[PDB]
């Protein structure tokens, strides 16, 4: 053929779907705003959590001392006296 | 006074461990909120005095010392704002400052082969060894906080943490101290690219280990902003692991 009859549909192939572009734009806005709200919530967390000491890793002694309160140097004076019988 | 390799080990290895120690003490042993005040004023003073004192120094090691003091103030900004983002900014700043300090001391050790003492001896270094000159200029800019480099990200997120807690005076003093801090860094730049002294000092070539470390750190500094996700995620996990 001639030049323009091919350059026309060439440019038309080069250009994209606008419906896809609009859908992607509204989508991206939706999830970006949702993620923005999520990050805003995340930044509100205090440095020290409400539980803190309640956490099992932050006790480390309520389940260690009971198995140590029997060794010498930690016993209540009234433990060795009546342990004989 | 201390030997160059000793100072290289100092200000990186001790400061990291001491800062982790201070984090452990501050988070747990401090609930009266009275360490905010002691960190606030001292970090402000460190910022101001490092920025105002490093500009008056003519040697290299003194300049690195005062730059270290200034960066210590910048990092200590994170203690005043006690939040997850504050500790994250503090740790990121420590990491970036450690990398930049390693690179800068690699530069200093490289020119130590011919006993570099002052700042004027590294004159016209872009002619004898242009690539080392470029590396040193990039590292100096990273110290300055120029955007297209690492070191700007650390200062950025430190400022973000400072503004998160409402310490608006911390942000302003950080900005002004950065403005003065960049000035003498660029002053270091002029004597090393632009003006050529009459007498030139010739430096013998480097060795492979220092060159490899320097190249790795230089590529880390420039290309950090392209892919900074792993550092941020490490730091966010580390900040939260203090409690859970």
């Amino acid at each position: 053929g001639f030049i323009m009859e091919f350059a026309e549909n060439l440019v038309l192939r080069l250009m994209e779907n606008p419906e896809e572009r609009d859908r992607k734009a509204r989508e991206h806005i939706y999830e970006m705003h949702e993620r923005c709200k999520k990050i805003k919530e995340m930044w509100a967390l205090p440095i020290r959590p409400y539980g803190f000491w309640t956490f099992e890793r932050h006790n480390a002694q309520l389940r260690w001392d009971p198995q140590i309160s029997q060794v010498a140097g930690r016993r209540d004076p009234y433990d060795d006296l009546l342990e004989d019988n | 006074g201390s030997p160059t390799p000793v100072t290289a080990f100092l200000s990186i290895a001790p400061k990291i461990s001491i800062f982790a120690n201070i984090l452990r003490v501050f988070i747990y042993g401090s609930y009266g909120a009275t360490l905010q005040q002691i960190f606030f004023f001292c970090s402000i003073a460190s910022m101001i005095l490092g920025a105002l004192a490093a500009m008056a120094q003519t040697k290299v090691k003194r300049l690195l010392a005062y730059s270290s003091i200034g960066h210590v103030g910048y990092i200590c900004i994170g203690f005043s704002c006690g939040t997850i983002e504050g500790i994250q900014s503090l740790l990121i700043g420590i990491f970036i400052y450690a990398l930049m300090t390693m690179d800068a001391f690699a530069i200093v050790l490289a020119l130590r082969q011919t006993r570099v003492k002052y700042i004027a001896d590294l004159g016209a270094l872009a002619k004898t060894n242009p690539i080392l000159a470029i590396t040193f200029s990039i590292t100096m800019f990273s110290y300055a906080g120029i955007p297209p480099l690492a070191g700007f990200c650390s200062k950025f997120y430190l400022f973000f943490a400072a503004l998160g807690c409402g310490a608006y005076f911390l942000a302003l003093v950080g900005v002004v101290t950065s403005v003065i801090g960049c000035f003498y860094y660029i002053r270091l730049v002029k004597r090393m690219f632009f003006d050529t002294p009459r007498t030139w000092i010739l430096y013998e070539p480097m060795d492979r280990n220092k060159s490899l470390l320097l190249a790795m750190t230089s590529f880390f500094i420039t290309l950090f902003l392209l892919y900074p996700s792993p550092l941020f995620s490490v730091t966010h996990q580390m900040a939260l692991s203090l409690y859970l």
